[PDB]
């Protein structure tokens, strides 16, 4: 019927002045654009069909052609930036927002989808969607006593589109748009659907990826305990954005970091720091490095939760970029911690895997490790036990690597090495 | 990598 | 506030 039409035939029907002929041709374009194997988006654009699709969005008395056009335009908007731009240039943004209030749920859902693709292109189209007034009708679709009464596919599309309005930087979304979206987002973050939960966490991870003021807007809505709960989910599509959000929050102030600790997040990190998915381990270790950059009472909580052995573990064996986050974790720890906390680090076995990483060719991890060694020696000087640390570094081959780095291209790997040799190995 | 855009197949 | 904090690298 409408399967495998030529673009020429589609143009012919759409250019007829017969609404039923145009409906059939539009559905045929929708089916062409729905195939996974290179949908001919550019050929449809080059045929000049986008203005006609957009005008069909307004045919209130022919809801089928509204749906088919909406679907066709959604899939053009799903392509490259240039292809999304063609949809925007055709006037689709206000026409889709007008469809949000359609009495046909499948048509308003398709308008939700299309705006999600347009907003997802980048911050400019995101902010342009916001300026046309998309947020109010979107949130009104979710203004129900219980989200569970909404169709699951519909709720997932609404959640995903809302998270694209939260997405991207330079610039971040407008402050007032974020404040307007946040209470609905908090409610979606407590819903029981795994996809809604994943996309809600993604939205929160975008909003917390910024300055401390952006983090605070989220943290003050009280979502940190729910994020920590989702941190323990069995669904990796949920854990990944939940962890990104938690890690984003601990890039903020010590007070914002403390609320992550208060919420019980550190008890999940034995699993996260041994998680089979290397990017979970990397993100978890980066998060740990920002926690060990906090106060001494926050370092103490890391100790209390038994997490220093887990840092020794990832330093000993992990993907290199995780090992580098672990190196940062130790340097931050030794920079801010007490003498007793630093001594405990040595007792857990940090020295030998620390020395082994001086073999790496990454020059700034060598700088990071050399700073941690200097920090630990400074703690050992306060105790009069510099020589035991010297011999410890000696027996694991660490001294050989320190004096090897005396022969290094970088000017500070140069001097840090010789300085440590000068003062502690004479 | 969470895709910003989504294509509708059916 | 805390200068030791690091963003993603």
């Amino acid at each position: 019927g409408t399967v495998n039409w030529s673009v020429e035939d589609i143009v012919k029907g759409i250019n007829s002045n017969n609404l039923e002929s145009q409906l059939q041709a539009t559905q045929a374009a929708r089916k062409l654009l729905s195939r996974e194997k290179q949908p001919p988006i550019d050929n449809i654009i080059r045929a000049g069909l986008i203005p006609k699709f957009v005008s069909f969005l307004g045919k209130t008395d022919c809801s089928p052609i509204q749906f088919e056009s909406a679907w066709a335009l959604t899939n053009i908007a799903s392509g490259t930036s240039e292809q999304t731009k063609a949809v925007v240039d055709g006037g689709a943004i206000p026409a889709f927002i007008s469809l949000l209030a359609s009495p046909h749920a499948h048509i308003s859902e398709q308008a939700v989808w299309a705006l999600g693709n347009i907003a997802g292109d980048g911050s400019a189209f995101r902010d342009l969607v916001i300026k046309h007034g998309a947020i109010d009708p979107l949130l009104a679709l979710l203004a129900v006593p219980d989200l569970s009464t909404l169709a699951c596919g519909y709720l997932r599309n609404l959640t995903w589109t809302l998270s694209n309005l939260c997405r991207n930087k330079n610039p971040a979304p407008p402050l007032d748009a974020v404040e307007q979206i946040l209470p609905t987002l908090v409610r979606l973050l407590h819903h029981n659907d795994p996809e809604v939960l994943a996309d809600s966490c993604w939205a929160i991870s975008y909003l917390t990826d910024g300055p401390n003021e952006r983090i605070e807007m989220v943290v003050k809505k009280g979502v940190v305990p729910q994020l920590v709960k989702l941190l323990g989910a069995t669904e990796l599509p949920i854990v990944t954005p939940a962890l990104r959000a938690i890690g984003n929050i601990v890039t903020g102030t010590d007070e914002q970091t403390q609320k992550v600790i208060d919420a019980g997040a550190l008890a999940v990190f034995p699993s996260l720091l041994t998680n089979p998915k290397t990017n979970i381990q990397k993100e978890a270790t980066w998060t740990m490095s920002n926690i060990t950059a906090g106060r001494q009472d926050q370092i103490q909580q890391v100790v209390n939760h038994g997490l220093v052995p887990f840092l020794v573990g990832v330093l000993s064996k992990a993907d290199f970029k995780t090992q580098k986050e672990a190196a940062w974790a130790i340097t931050n720890y030794t920079s801010g911690g007490t003498v007793e906390q630093i001594v405990y680090l040595v007792h857990c076995g940090i020295i030998e895997p620390l020395m082994n990483l001086l073999s790496a060719k990454d020059t700034k991890i060598i700088q990071v490790i050399l700073d941690a060694i200097s920090n630990i020696f400074q703690a050992a000087e306060k105790l009069g036990e510099t020589e035991k640390l010297s011999i410890m570094i000696e027996e694991c081959g660490g001294l050989d690597k320190i004096e090897a780095l005396q022969r290094h291209e970088n000017e500070s790997v140069y001097k840090a090495s010789l300085n440590l040799i000068e003062k502690y190995f004479s | 990598s969470n895709p910003a855009k989504r294509h509708r197949e059916d």
